């Protein structure tokens, strides 16, 4: 399984942001709208091949999360498709990104703005986030962000669609690496 | 589901899908929310799960 692929936990389907690890161990980064109040992760809608367990969750404020794997057979691919990613950066305005996710695949487009603050509302507001003009879909939260082979964020959440357009922000995946001690590879 | 702190600007993009009664699979609440104040208010909810 590999970045932007379908991840499906108790309450409904999300996408695997990035593989990464810690020494030996092995997670993947999702959005924490996800994590939150999710223990197990299929990667099925049928729930019967488990990835792992909820080892972290960000949310509101940031929109990072952590699940570790439990699954030893399963492959899992330092990729984003078949996207080879080697290294994570931070974003700029006007740099050329590419998201995927589990529903709408593959879109790209630009970075606008940074440091965005986005409100969902009842309280769920977070901030620094990574604006762009790239859509995306229910489904499509938690997949990643990226430039080239550089990691760069995990979707959040905005506003349009794909058919008419849109407006997406990105959790800056940096700040995820750092607070869980793991990288990409 | 209540539709009445919308619109919102922005949602977040999880998968929990819900019948409107455009026949319109809705990804989640907020976006289906959303969709009824642009209508209006004539969008309503046929029933849970995709449609």
């Amino acid at each position: 399984i590999s970045g932007g692929d379908a991840i499906y936990s108790s309450t409904g389907r999300c996408s695997l942001g990035f593989n990464v690890r810690s020494g030996s161990t092995y997670y993947f980064l999702t959005a924490g709208h996800c994590t939150d109040g999710a223990t197990t992760w299929w990667a099925n809608s049928a729930r019967t091949t488990v990835l792992g367990t909820t080892s972290g969750s960000s949310f509101p404020n940031n929109d990072y999360g952590i699940v570790r794997y439990t699954n030893t057979t399963i492959p899992k691919d330092g990729t984003v498709g078949g996207q080879d990613i080697t290294s994570a950066a931070n974003a700029t305005v006007g740099m050329a990104v590419t998201r995927r996710g589990s529903t709408t695949g593959t879109h790209s487009g630009s970075v606008t703005a940074l440091n965005a603050t986005v409100n969902y509302g009842g309280g769920d507001v977070v901030y620094g986030m990574i604006r762009t003009n790239v859509c995306a879909e229910p489904g499509d939260s938690g997949g990643p962000l990226y430039s080239g082979t550089r990691a760069i964020g995990l979707t959040s959440g905005g506003s349009g669609n794909c058919s008419s357009g849109g407006t997406t922000f990105f959790q800056p995946v940096t700040e995820a690496l750092s607070a869980y001690g793991v990288s990409v590879y | 589901v209540d539709c009445s702190e919308y619109p919102k600007p922005a949602c977040t993009q999880e998968y929990r899908p819900l019948c409107g009664s455009d026949n319109k699979t809705y990804g989640n609440k907020c976006n289906f929310c959303n969709a009824v104040v642009e209508s209006n208010g004539t969008l309503t909810l046929s029933h849970f799960g995709k449609c």
